[PDB]
């Protein structure tokens, strides 16, 4: 069905080794449950009307003059989008555990909303929100984003909560402030782990159960 | 030349210029035919189908025209209608053996980009005004061209692509697209779909 | 074909100067010389457009290259060989049937008599050349060559006459002015008073009367109502001179005392031309603020009613200010657009020139403006050049209006083409205009050589398009990019052709392209190891041809873009060339490093490309020089030119004292 | 007040010969490197096209990166950040260089554009919507966001989201405008359009930004009577392609040409420049003859409703040959005006103004009165000031590159703790952004270096508890590198590298326990791990491990045994400071740091439990007995050092127990070695005030990887990256791409953990 997919990934040196692992098991079945069967090369960008893809991927604090950070334009491409994620290369990190997950939900907010303006021939979407980390959040609030600026991650996470986003995380490693964010992002009123180690909550969109 | 001889070689080629000056028809790059589908091909009108250029005899130092590539020639004969056999024999093609010849190949592409820019000028003036006919000549043109391989359809397509990008040509994209439906609707069982 | 396309108005000395140079150069034959010279004549007036280029291209084939040929001929047996020449010219009958139907009547004959009355041609020669062009021909208006030889003469008979105002008869004068403000007729008379070089007496007689015209003296309607329509009649003269054969025809270039003319200082801060772009908010243009009051009063009472005495001067400069102050007057709103319809006649009117003045003054101001904030004072304009007022008008109202709706087009053409507005006064800009809107300029300049390499000769758009390119790239990037050009060239008879017309192209400035070329181009093709597999032998001697040819040109010694371009450049010749006559000119400056680069060149090892350019350049130095370009050469030349290989030497060595015992050491010991 | 840092000269590839100079380049970046062309002219024209980087911090060594460009380069031009650097030429050609392999030493460029044969005459990049202002007069106000506040721009272009696009604007000499936008994607959109209708002559041009995405191009065609167009551009993507939108805007003439006396003399515009790219309504030109010149200054300011006005003016100079305008965003208002007179701060109020004798100018923005002078003992061709604005460089008619000083008040003597406030107040505006702060440690005396340290901790703490997480190692690197600058303090500075060095370990092993099932949930394994080390002081390392779940701390024994040189670094470290101990040396700040003993405590503990999971992963000891556990050994001694610092309000001396028991450590293992990071080759602890040094471009006036911790051989086969700020060296490629714990060197690629660039150093070959 329509779909107005945005997957929010953090591009540091953790998330480096765990990443390909990860889209065999989640990522990519997740695409095809989005567009029914494997994309390969037939795929046309353009049909305003349909699933469209998108990636958000962010940083650490250490990459001090560059931004935060990188967005991609919406595809209807689902093989596109596999290729952008094969074109992330982790490199960040440094002397720190924490990310800017802020910032990249922010700016997928600033993608939902301009997803919003863009369908009007259909009011409301299946609209999807992954969120592939492996760190918790920094304290700070958001700083390089308008209209959701001065905002922390619990309140950015309430509003993807409300408004009907289907809000979904998929770690490598356990951990307590990822499950926190996941139960605030409550929509308004399965094992899908393959690895034990992996946390994976899916509120939206089916992924085969291991 | 090489440096080392220089104008010892070049100065000589010069003093051939006057027999090649006696051995050219003058104004040999704006004569054209009158295309009949008798057959009985006169050769002076053979092109050379690797180059498009016209088969000199010797080597002399020829006129710099006749080194050019001869387009103009070739997009009048293709611009006729019933001129199917009088461009196989200019160049060269025989129909048992398949080629992909690609100056052929281009210069249909190019014909196509003509005919979408004059297509483009107006078109609406004059109902009739050779543009439809012109796209009805290109549709049975290109399909026999196209069909028997002595060009390729996605080759065409992707350089037609190029051609059209960005040079913002929209009025009569309706026409190019049912001379691409007349080879798809033609051939699409022969090949296989990534064509 | 320059020359005629660019300064008709330029004196025949510098002509004759550079012509016997070409003729040394290359060394051209006096019958192939001469027919090259009406070739050419015959070929610009056949591809002009009609309108003034035609009467001035007629102009100087029937004037100024008869001159030219005389002074040749002083300077050299010339009749056999211009008689030679024209039996040479009369087998080409196709081109002389060309310019017989261009020309409305046989052209050839009128040549031969103008040849014969100047004496280069004798009389038996003259007449059965008219034989055999008639015999070749076999197979009610005047035509403009009759107008324009029997309108020199008129030219001298009325300098002669109108020195005194017609015995200070104003009215005589005025008729007169009249007749000539008539069609065609005011064209006619510059074109042959700028071919035959008496056009600055011209525009100072015209000068003069102006300034005799712009006071008055005590006098009732009628009197007035004369010296008003002479200022006018001297005035739209004056400015149509200055639009056609440049401004400094104009200008007095000595004025003892304080007394220059009002037509100058307006022309100099008033009046828009070519490549002067005008501040609106000069000093030149804010007089007063005690007589623009009673001007503005003057045009808000009705009919002037009082041209009596109105010091022309003094109104035409404070247009500017009273038409500042009506348009505050309808931005603010107080002014309705009926009242600008008032006043906008009361200044079109009576008397024309000062549209002329309003628009030149609103013309620099829309320059300045915004995009948006334009809309309302092109309005101006839009009635300050409309058709007709009627009913009021003087005398001769038809005339001045066409000849003033010429100026205006001339004034308003580029504002107007920044936006687009048509104001539509109905060719008068032939040449105007000439490059693609979007496309890069080099591909302009590439397809221009390309095409004038394929015919063989240069256009006359051709020459205003290379004018506009070496104003807008600057020298260097058309230097360098016709040098490319050249350089991957690969036949030999391509290349001399490319060199030939190359030449004649840089002789737009002649003076800068030769020490860019001199400067910066080749001692970057020697200098660059990689550069050098470019000079080989065919581009490679006919470029070693061209940079000679531009060296001794520039040293024996011209466009008004040309001369305005280099006295805006600063440049300190003497930091770019520090060197390890005078030496302060930046020629010998450059031709001293050139040579030192040179003798570093022959001297040292790794001999390539670059030593056979080398060599070509010093034998075409030697072969092209009379006895000097090699006054600059160093004395370790003489040495080693022979070290890798007699009169190269006795001729480079310029034959000093000192000079001699380097002569005796290097021909002695080959 | 100017002093010369440096005068960095090529060795006899001087003396160009019989081709005549060229204008040059200069571009400092927000990361110090100065990217630069210069005329070279020995055996190739090339010599003449090539980019030359200079990291300021070692100038000797000179990257030369050969461009491909056939015409002479026009313009350079960094980024926003510092990783990309547009430079383009006569003749199109605009080319990107980006770095290869994050090495500061290999640039490579795959994108650019091309406006065949039309000389790119100004060049800038798009701007992405980001600038701050800064409050002078809040320097005190102990919050950074009082002190640097976002002034809401907006950028040119923005894509579906908040995010702007990257590409740059040029400007041909015709009329031709070309925008060229870089997607995220390795496509690229180029759009050409003329400027105006009436094509014509563009000499000099300049590009600002506007509030509102609106690009303000300002041609001029040098004649200086001609009036200097402007126009505004507007960007737009239609669908698939870049699409330009212009209008004109109010021209302006130029004053000294209705002067009347003699207007004739300065025919020639020479340079035009906005006063800072997004300061788009005021224009710097300056009319030259041959001899002498002007400047003036001119505002948009609306009353026609938009019109330019003049500002300023100089009375008469020499011919100016160079200007810098100055690239710290101050907040201009009037009351920071006053502030920075009355406390006199003029850093971001000066350009610099060569001139065709020696002497450069510093002068101020609004009204163009002469701050400072100094005589050059010839001309500066080329001028740049820095990102702080304390330190001008530039290029001299010769090979000579400079690097000059300029202090803070411009020579007017301060007293101490106003040039600590202005010191301070840069570091931390270079602390709240990323950008490089060695011109701040080009103006530190040594006198003052302690105090400066203390006023930067005191600053580090009250801000508002995640600005303190942010600015954790930014805050160690300063302290550092403010440290390196004096005699009584260089001996910390070996701490600090180690104090990051020991962060990067801890919580990288932290973070590579994943637990296999979540028990005690709430609290991650780095949380138990450090509540269970902190409250369990038992001196047994086996009581410790005993209480730690440990089937959660296992690992995959590949990994686990790639770890080993890591954890060799861990126990070499404890087993030198606790033989260090009985002693300024290397160690001695640790001995009393009781947070760093506890994260040591907990890498032993768990360094314990993999041994047991693997026993290939242990450190080894050399003892000088066979029934001997060494952990244990230094665990317990290291949890009695500990419990020394551990107590509340404390500083226990440590007892004799203690230091008997640490003098039998020689005894009992051998102490090895240890490599100290900061192999200190900085120019700013060499130099002096009042002393320049004079260098050669290449001349340059137990080895060991310190971030993987492999011993190299006497004389290294494999090639090396070096940090430019700390100086640490590791091998460029890993040494086993199998078994790498990436979660370790991913996290150096782009930077080193004092978060210098890399820079590629050559082989010996001996
Ligand atoms: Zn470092």
């Amino acid at each position: 069905v329509v779909a107005d997919v945005v997957f929010v990934i953090e591009g540091t040196a953790n998330l480096g080794p765990y990443f390909e692992g990860l889209r065999k098991h989640y990522l990519l079945p997740a695409i095809e449950y989005f567009n029914g069967g494997p994309p390969a090369e037939t795929d046309f960008g353009g049909d305003y009307g349909g699933t469209q893809y998108s990636l958000v991927v962010f940083n650490t604090v250490d990459c001090a003059p560059e931004s935060y950070v990188q967005c991609h334009a919406p595809t209807s491409s689902a093989y596109e989008f596999v290729t952008w994620l094969d074109g992330i290369k982790f490199m960040g990190g440094g002397g720190e555990s924490c990310s800017l997950i802020a910032e990249g939900l922010s700016t997928a907010l600033q993608l939902f909303d301009d997803f919003k303006k863009m369908r009007e021939q259909i009011g409301q979407t299946h609209r999807v929100c992954l969120l592939i980390c492996n760190s918790p959040p920094y304290l700070l609030p958001a700083v390089e984003s308008t209209t959701y600026s001065g905002c922390t991650t619990e309140n950015l996470v309430q509003q993807i909560g409300e408004r009907g986003i289907h809000f979904s995380i998929v770690s490598p490693r356990k951990l307590p402030a990822l499950r926190l964010l996941f139960e605030k992002a409550a929509p308004p009123a399965t094992d899908v782990s393959q690895d034990p180690r992996h946390m994976v909550l899916v509120r939206g969109l089916v992924l085969p159960v291991g | 030349p090489h440096w080392l001889l220089g104008n010892l070689v070049s100065d000589f080629v010069d003093t051939f210029r006057p027999t090649a000056r006696i051995n050219s028809i003058c104004g040999r790059c704006s004569l054209l035919p009158v295309v009949n589908n008798s057959g009985a091909i006169c050769n002076s009108w053979k092109l050379d189908p690797a180059t498009l250029r016209f088969p000199l005899k010797g080597l002399l130092p020829y006129d710099k025209d006749l080194f050019e590539p001869q387009t103009a020639l070739l997009r009048y004969v293709l611009e006729q209608p019933y001129s199917r056999d009088m461009v196989c024999n200019m160049l060269g093609l025989n129909k048992q053996h398949k080629q992909r010849c690609p100056v052929l190949e281009d210069q249909l592409v190019d014909l196509v980009v003509y005919a979408m820019e004059r297509s483009e000028t107006e078109e609406k003036f004059d109902d009739g005004g050779t543009s439809q006919l012109l796209w009805q000549h290109l549709s049975s043109q290109l399909i026999f061209f196209v069909l028997f391989q002595f060009a390729s359809f996605p080759h065409m397509v992707l350089s037609l692509h190029q051609k059209l990008a960005g040079r913002g040509l929209i009025k009569g994209r309706d026409h190019l697209m049912w001379v691409l439906l007349q080879f798809i609707s033609g051939s699409i069982q022969k090949n296989a779909l990534a064509d | 074909l320059l020359e005629g396309t660019m300064n008709l108005t330029g004196e025949t000395q510098s002509l004759v100067e550079q012509l016997t140079m070409v003729k040394r150069m290359q060394h051209i034959p006096t019958p192939l010389f001469v027919l090259e010279i009406w070739k050419a004549c015959f070929v610009g007036l056949i591809e002009s457009p009609e309108g003034t280029e035609e009467l001035k291209w007629t102009a100087f084939t029937f004037l100024k290259i008869p001159q030219v040929l005389v002074k040749l001929k002083k300077y050299s047996d010339f009749t056999e060989d211009v008689n030679c020449a024209f039996e040479f010219l009369l087998k080409l009958t196709p081109l002389l049937d060309k310019a017989d139907q261009r020309c409305n009547c046989d052209c050839t004959n009128f040549l031969l008599q103008e040849c014969g009355k100047q004496g280069l041609l004798s009389e038996a020669s003259v007449n059965n050349l008219m034989a055999k062009r008639k015999a070749d021909r076999e197979h009610n208006i005047q035509p403009n060559i009759q107008l324009i030889l029997r309108a020199e003469p008129t030219v001298t008979n009325i300098l002669k006459t109108m020195d005194a105002d017609h015995s200070k008869s104003p009215e005589g004068l005025l008729g007169v002015l009249g007749h000539m403000l008539s069609g065609k007729s005011l064209d006619l008379l510059l074109a042959a008073a700028a071919a035959t070089g008496k056009l600055k007496s011209f525009a100072r007689k015209f000068i003069n009367l102006n300034e005799f015209t712009t006071y008055g003296s005590e006098e009732s309607t009628k009197p007035a109502s004369v010296r008003a329509l002479l200022f006018d009649i001297s005035f739209l003269m004056l400015c149509h001179v200055a639009q056609t054969y440049g401004s400094e025809v104009i200008l007095s270039e000595s004025r003892t005392g304080a007394e220059v003319p009002f037509f100058e200082t307006w022309m100099q801060t008033c009046m828009p031309e070519e490549g002067k772009i005008l501040n609106p908010d000069h000093p030149c243009f804010r007089p007063d603020s005690t007589k623009v009051e009673s001007l503005v009063a003057l045009l808000n009472n009705s009919s002037e009613m009082k041209l009596v005495q109105m010091k022309w001067h003094e109104a035409c400069l404070s247009i500017s200010a009273a038409i500042l102050e009506i348009l505050n007057a309808w931005e603010n709103g107080v002014l309705a657009f009926e009242s600008i319809q008032k006043i906008t006649d009361n200044i079109k009117g009576k008397v024309c020139s000062l549209a002329v003045c309003a628009v030149a003054w609103l013309v620099a101001h829309v320059r300045m403006l915004g995009l948006d904030e334009r809309e309302k004072s092109l309005q101006m304009i839009r009635q300050l050049a409309g058709p007709l007022f009627s009913e009021n008008t003087l005398q001769f109202y038809n005339e001045r209006v066409v000849i003033m709706n010429s100026i205006l087009e001339r004034m308003c053409a580029d504002v107007l083409q920044q936006t687009a507005t048509q104001i539509k006064f109905p060719d008068t800009m032939p040449y105007w205009n000439l490059l693609p809107p979007k496309r890069p300029i080099k591909e302009v300049l590439t397809d221009i050589f390309a095409k004038v390499l394929e015919k063989g000769w240069v256009d006359s758009r051709s020459i205003h398009i290379f004018d506009t390119l070496l104003h807008m790239g600057g020298v260097y990037w058309f230097c360098n990019n016709l040098i490319k050009e050249l350089l991957k060239e690969t036949r030999k008879e391509h290349t001399l052709r490319a060199v030939e017309l190359l030449y004649s192209i840089f002789c737009l400035d002649m003076q800068q392209v030769t020490l860019v070329l001199l400067g910066h181009i080749l001692p970057g093709l020697l200098t660059d190891s990689s550069k050098w597999h470019s000079l080989m032998d065919p581009p490679g001697t006919a470029l070693a041809k061209l940079a000679v040819w531009c060296a001794l040109s520039s040293y024996s010694s011209a466009s008004t873009r040309q001369k305005k371009r280099h006295r805006e450049d600063i440049e300190d010749y003497i930091s770019l060339f520090p060197l390890d006559v005078n030496m302060r000119d930046p020629l010998n400056r450059v031709l001293a490093n050139l040579f030192l680069l040179i003798s570093s060149i022959l001297g040292s090892r790794t001999a390539g490309p670059h030593t056979q350019f080398v060599q070509w350049f010093m034998e075409e130095c030697v072969d092209c020089l009379e006895q000097s370009v090699l006054q600059f050469m160093p004395f370790t030349t003489v040495s080693e030119l022979v070290k890798v290989s007699k009169v190269v030497l006795a001729i480079t060595d310029l034959s000093l004292p000192l000079g001699r015992q380097v002569a005796a050491k290097a021909i002695a010991a080959l | 007040m100017m002093d010369l840092a440096y005068v960095c000269e090529w060795e006899k590839w001087s003396k160009s010969t019989h081709c005549p100079s060229v204008p040059l380049a200069c571009a400092w970046s927000c990361r110090n490197l100065i990217a630069f062309t210069m005329d070279l002219r020995s055996d190739d024209q090339d010599l003449t096209r090539m980019i030359h980087i200079l990291d300021t911090e070692h100038p000797w060594d000179l990257h030369s990166i050969p461009s491909e460009h056939h015409e002479a380069i026009t313009c350079l031009e960094w980024d926003q950040s510092g990783s990309r650097l547009l430079s383009a030429d006569a003749d199109g050609q605009i080319k990107c260089w980006s770095m290869a392999d994050h090495l500061a030493n290999s640039w490579e460029s795959s994108v650019g554009s091309l406006v065949e044969g039309d000389p790119i005459v100004a060049l800038s990049w798009l701007h992405n919507g980001v600038k701050l202002a800064l409050h002078v007069e809040k320097s005190g106000a102990s919050s950074f966001g009082e002190k640097f506040s976002r002034v809401k721009f907006s950028p040119s272009l923005t894509l579906f989201g908040g995010k702007p696009m990257e590409g740059w604007i040029a400007v041909t000499v015709s009329g031709l405008v070309t925008v060229s936008l870089l997607k995220p994607s390795g496509q690229v959109l180029t759009s050409t359009e003329s400027l105006c209708r009436l094509r014509g002559r563009v000499a000099l041009a300049d590009i600002a930004f506007t509030g509102g995405g609106n690009i303000v191009v300002a041609t001029a065609d040098g004649s200086s009577a001609s009036p200097v167009q402007f126009y505004k551009v507007c960007v737009s993507v239609v669908s698939e392609k870049c699409r330009i939108d212009t209008e004109i805007l109010p021209s302006l003439f130029m004053r000294c040409t209705t002067d009347l006396n003699r207007k004739d003399k300065f025919p020639a515009i020479t340079h035009l420049k906005f006063l800072a790219r997004d300061m788009s309504e005021q224009v710097l030109l300056c009319a030259s003859s041959q001899t002498s010149s002007i400047v003036e200054c001119w505002s948009l300011r609306k009353e026609t409703i938009l019109k330019w006005r003049i500002l300023s003016a100089t009375n008469d100079l020499d011919r100016v040959s160079a200007v810098a305008l100055p690239k710290l965003p101050i907040s201009l208002t009037n009351t920071d005006l006053k502030v920075a007179s009355d406390t006199q701060f003029y850093p971001g109020l000066g350009l610099a103004l060569a001139f065709h004798d020696g002497s450069v100018h510093i002068v101020h923005r609004l009204s163009l009165q002469t701050m400072a002078v100094f005589y050059s003992s010839v001309h500066l061709k080329a001028m740049q000031l820095s990102w702080t604005s304390l330190a001008l460089v530039g290029i001299d008619s010769h090979g000579k590159l400079s690097v000059l000083r300029l202090s803070p008040s411009m020579g007017h003597p301060l007293e101490v703790g106003l040039a600590l406030r202005h010191l301070l107040f840069l570091l931390e505006y270079c602390m709240v952004t990323g950008y490089d702060w060695w011109d701040i440690l080009l103006h530190v005396q040594p006198s003052m270096v302690q105090s400066l340290v203390e006023k930067l901790h005191e600053e580090y703490t009250r801000q508002t508890a995640a600005l303190q997480q942010v600015l954790s190692t930014r805050i160690l690197a300063m302290k550092a590198s403010l440290c390196k600058l004096s005699p009584c303090t260089v001996t910390r500075v070996c701490d600090y590298h180690t104090k990051l060095f020991l962060i990067a370990i801890s919580s990288t092993l932290k973070s590579l326990l994943r637990p296999h099932f979540l028990n005690t949930p709430d609290k991650s394994p780095g949380d138990r791990l450090t509540e269970i080390c902190t409250k369990i002081t038992d001196v047994d390392i086996d009581k410790v491990m005993i209480n730690l779940k440990t089937e959660e701390f296992v690992l995959d024994m590949n990994t686990l045994q790639a770890l080993q040189q890591l954890l060799q670094w861990v126990g070499d470290f404890v087993l030198y400071l606790l033989a260090s101990l009985p002693n300024l040396r290397p160690g001695h700040s640790f001995l009393r740091d009781g947070t760093s003993l506890g994260m040591l405590r907990e890498l032993m503990v768990v360094i314990r439990i993999w041994g047991l999971l693997k026993p290939s992963c242990l450190p080894v000891y050399t003892a000088t007995s066979d029934t001997q556990d060494s952990m244990s050994l230094l665990f317990r001694l290291l949890t009695k050092l500990w419990i020394c610092c551990r107590d509340e309000g404390p500083a226990s001396e440590p007892d004799e127990a203690l230091v008997d028991e640490c003098c039998l450590l020689p005894s009992q293992l051998l102490i090895p070695s240890l490599d100290w990071l900061p192999a200190s080759d900085g120019l700013v602890s060499r130099l002096q005030p009042k002393q320049p040094l004079r260098l050669q471009f290449g001349r340059a006036p137990p080895k060991i990887d310190h971030l993987r911790r492999l011993h190299l051989g006497a004389c290294p086969t494999e090639e090396c990256k070096a940090c430019t700020r700390c100086g640490c060296v590791t091998m460029l490629k890993s040494p086993n791409r199998t078994t790498a714990v990436k979660q370790w060197e991913q996290r150096w690629i782009k930077n080193c953990l004092c978060g210098g660039l890399w820079w590629r150093v050559p082989l010996s070959y001996p």
